[PDB]
């Protein structure tokens, strides 16, 4: 295991180096995009259960 | 025929099936078994599938598992055998989409075994044959993605999907709750912030030790938070070197790697895997065969128990691949949380050096790619052109894979989500199905192609 | 391969799902639909 360890905090070291975090103007592009993401997906679900749910007995309409 | 809308339209009945996927497959009532397992097994499942019971779609990455494990022990003994277990890495991957049907099946249903099946009586029918569709439809097409038919966003999709989904529904469920806010929005009790509203405005601030009363639904948001930041840092991270590109004469483009981040795809992957492969067998055992002493017939058949808890087999390394039944509350064990993240890690690494092989990136697959294009011969360096980026292949691999593993481990213990799994590997999915999207689309834009 | 020459070659894969859809009514309480 001591060979092993040697080469991958080597290689670490030159990839923490190589670039150093997502240089501003990325880091709003990556974040939003995301947050995008998880809004289109998590509204489309949600919306369905509003009409299927008063059916039974009303308790907000749909 | 190629073109584009042909190739949305196969990602769109394949979504499509998903949602049709959303009401069957459960056999919703009546009596038998038909209904999902437990703490990890759900997440591979994908969604809400019957109402609160998800079964549908877990077969086709349980295959997966069987995949990565023979490869990387790589088999020479025995001569006409090592060249099967070669091939056996695509050809099992078929083999093990056979198993998955034929003994997985058992697995998927048994741990909410509702009560006992053989009960009997004319009322399924209906059921039968839906099982029967469903079992055709998701493997005719888990075939015709790794072959031929897909677009971007085969598999990883419904994943993708489903983790916001799942938050929306754990949210807007019923659980302990006093009194509905009197909005309900579209459906529920939607966003966390209502739930807090119910009298008047505020009184979240309020509790003992200033966490307990909102606690479970505040760890949910924080779990969040916490890979919200670190995921951000790593892929906003490039290894350059793509020097002298575009053949010499002078026009360029940048070449970006995949090196780290295609190695990450197979530890993340890992999570999932792993603890799938620990229950299947620990099931398995003790169905199957007698039982003296528990130890003898394995390490993980040690304790197979119902325990305190969804988390079967209280010993044995099933017991420390599972968090401690307390998300990190308790981690004053000592013995378990020492071998959660060690165990997982050196796995994990093992798995990205698989990928290597011929399942996944290596440098001469990439070589004959860049003297079609002509990328200047990586500089020369004559028997070069092939050193450059080989030699830099697998230390970037073995690396680029390896830190997740633990950071997964640790996310469970700074504050998992109620579930545990199904938020976690998942999102490490919805951030990536992005970057594939639109960068292998050609398309120069990031804008629409739903159904364009 | 496949015995038949193209897998999708008409809408009726789809059909095949529909009456898997349709079942759901009765015997699946999705709606609050009846339990047996």
């Amino acid at each position: 295991f001591v060979e092993p360890s040697r080469q991958f905090v080597k290689d670490s070291i030159r990839l923490v180096k190589r670039c150093t975090k997502p240089d501003r103007k990325e880091f709003q592009k990556i974040a939003m995009a995301t947050a995008i993401g998880f809004a289109i997906m998590g509204f489309i679900g949600f919306f369905v259960k509003l009409i299927h749910i008063p059916i039974n007995n009303i308790i907000v309409g749909g | 025929k190629i073109q584009f809308k042909e190739k949305v339209l196969w990602t769109a009945i394949t979504l499509f099936i998903f949602l049709v996927c959303c009401q069957i497959p459960l056999f919703g009532i009546m009596s038998s078994d038909s209904a999902d397992p437990f703490y990890w097994m759900r997440v591979i499942l994908a969604s809400n599938r019957g109402t609160l019971m998800e079964l549908g779609i877990s077969p086709i990455v349980t295959s997966g598992l069987i995949m990565q494990l023979l490869a990387g022990a790589k088999i020479i003994e025995v001569g006409d055998t090592p060249k099967d277990r070669a091939l056996f890495n695509g050809a099992q991957k078929l083999f093990g989409m056979i198993i998955t049907i034929g003994q997985s099946i058992v697995y998927v249903m048994t741990g909410m075994y509702g009560d006992p099946s053989e009960m009997g009586a004319g009322i399924c029918l209906l059921i039968t044959i839906q099982l029967f569709v469903a079992g055709l439809i998701v493997l005719l097409l888990d075939e015709l993605l790794q072959k031929g038919y897909g677009l971007g966003s085969g598999i990883s999709l419904f994943i993708a999907t489903n983790i916001c989904e799942t938050i929306v529904w754990k949210a807007f469920s019923p659980t302990t709750v006093n009194t509905g806010r009197g909005m309900e929005f579209e459906g529920a009790i939607i966003a966390l912030f209502h739930l807090l509203a119910t009298r008047t405005d505020k009184v979240r601030a309020l509790r003992e030790a200033f966490y307990r009363q909102n606690l479970p639904n505040l760890m949910n948001l924080i779990a969040t938070i916490f890979v919200f930041a670190v995921v951000i840092y790593f892929q906003g991270f490039r290894v350059d070197l793509p020097i002298k590109s575009a053949r010499y004469r002078g026009q360029y483009n940048t070449y970006p790697i995949k090196l780290f981040y295609t190695s990450n795809i197979p530890i993340i992957l890992q999570s999932a895997l792993v603890s799938n492969l620990y229950v299947i067998s620990q099931m398995l055992s003790a169905r199957f065969s007698g039982n003296l002493l528990v130890s003898l017939l394995g390490t993980w058949s040690d304790t197979s128990s119902g325990g305190p808890a969804r988390a079967y087999p209280v010993g044995g390394l099933c017991h420390y691949l599972s968090p401690p039944e307390s998300f990190g509350s308790v981690l004053e064990d000592p013995v378990h949380a020492v071998v959660y993240i060690v165990f997982m890690l050196g796995s994990c690494a093992f798995f990205s050096k698989t990928w290597i092989e011929v399942s996944g990136s290596s440098a001469k697959d990439v070589a004959k790619q860049l003297k079609e294009q002509q990328m200047v011969m990586r500089g020369h360096r004559e028997t070069s052109m092939v050193h450059e980026l080989n030699r830099y292949i697998p230390t970037a691999a073995a690396f680029g894979g390896l830190c997740i593993g633990a950071l997964s481990v640790l996310a469970d213990f700074l504050g998992a989500i109620g579930s545990g799994t199904g938020i976690l590997l998942a999102v490490t999915i919805i951030y990536q199905y992005f970057e594939i999207f639109v960068k292998e689309q050609s398309e120069v834009g990031s804008m629409g192609a739903l159904l364009f | 391969e496949d015995s038949p020459g193209l897998k999708v070659g008409p809408v009726p894969v789809l059909v095949m799902s529909l009456l898997f859809i349709a079942s759901v009514f009765m015997l699946h309480i999705w709606g609050k639909y009846t339990r047996s």
